[PDB]
């Protein structure tokens, strides 16, 4: 509805705020399936 | 003291932090003092003279 | 650059209130790999 937006990409800063946990959170969890 | 003496007891403030609080009324956010503070000193010392 | 800026610690609230989660996440998946 609005005129002149610009697509572009917004960095929703608390979605790597959790991401500093969640790769870790990945790596634990290759731990965890790996044996 | 600041704006308070004009409006109950006189409150005391030092003033680097009085004017880091007047910045923020014009609208520029208060860190950018600090980060010239001493250049800004000189200019406004020579403003005076 | 700052004159006069004094050390202390900053309670960032989010990371507390992630760590009130991830203390209990790394907890539950050790128990599953102990069998
Ligand atoms: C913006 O992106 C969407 C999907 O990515 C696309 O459908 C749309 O045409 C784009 N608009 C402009 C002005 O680029
Ligand atoms: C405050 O001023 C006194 C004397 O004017 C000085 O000795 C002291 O170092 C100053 N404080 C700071 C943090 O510079
Ligand atoms: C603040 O802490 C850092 C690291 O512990 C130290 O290098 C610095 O000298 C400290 N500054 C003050 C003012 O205590």
């Amino acid at each position: 509805v609005v005129i002149g937006i610009v697509n572009n990409t917004v960095y929703d800063p608390l979605q790597p705020e959790l991401d500093s946990f969640k790769e870790e959170l990945d790596k634990y969890f290759k731990n965890h399936t790996s044996p | 003291s600041g704006w308070t003496f004009g409006a109950g007891p006189a409150l005391q403030i030092p003033f680097p932090m009085q004017m880091a609080y007047r910045f923020n009324g014009i609208g520029v956010t208060q860190n950018v003092l600090y980060e010239n503070q001493k250049l800004i000193a000189n200019q406004f010392n020579s403003a005076i003279g």
